């Protein structure tokens, strides 16, 4: 409510972990995603938010990826349903549901 | 309206440093060959903070 009401204040600092995404009205118009969220519960109830916002009025979202790292393999959709197939019973298993050929070519430098 | 914006940045020496030294390690190199679930996303939550800020995993002390 601060933020909203004063606008000098610059940006709001804000964690996906946080619980109160219920709050509807946020008045800044830009969003940075600093980071991917290897979590993909707390991931989708970040996006469903930034949506909701833009949804309040017209926003910019960034993404902002390092380009020879792993996070950009974590972009993709694929990773988080790799961590979506171990979160059933992954306590039983022998924990080896990571492929030996995933792992590598999901990480390996090509031409 | 909604526009998408990725926006590749380009890791410093130190992040290079200590991620090349993260990697090289034969204790991620062995889980890359016979492979753990648990041990990649160590990996994972090691090297990736690594990416975001060299100071969360060794901070210049004074």
């Amino acid at each position: 409510r601060s933020f909203n009401r004063d606008r000098r204040i610059f940006c709001a600092i804000l964690s996906t972990h946080s619980r109160t995404t219920g709050i509807n009205l946020v008045e800044a118009d830009t969003v940075v995603f600093y980071d991917n969220d290897l979590n993909p519960v707390m991931d989708a109830k970040a996006q469903e938010w930034c949506d909701r916002i833009g949804r309040c009025k017209d926003i910019h979202i960034y993404r902002l990826v390092s380009g020879n790292s792993i996070e950009e393999k974590l972009l993709k959709n694929g990773t988080k349903d790799l961590i979506r197939e171990v979160a059933a019973q992954g306590n039983d298993y022998s924990m080896a549901f990571l492929t030996q050929r995933t792992i590598q070519e999901l990480f390996e430098v090509y031409s | 309206k909604k526009y998408e914006h990725v926006l590749k940045c380009r890791l410093s020496n130190r992040q290079k440093a200590l991620y090349e030294d993260v990697i090289l390690q034969p204790g991620t190199q062995e889980a890359l060959k016979s492979g753990h679930f648990v041990n990649v996303l160590s990996i994972l939550v090691r090297l990736q903070r690594i990416c975001n800020h060299p100071g969360l995993v060794e901070p210049r002390h004074p």
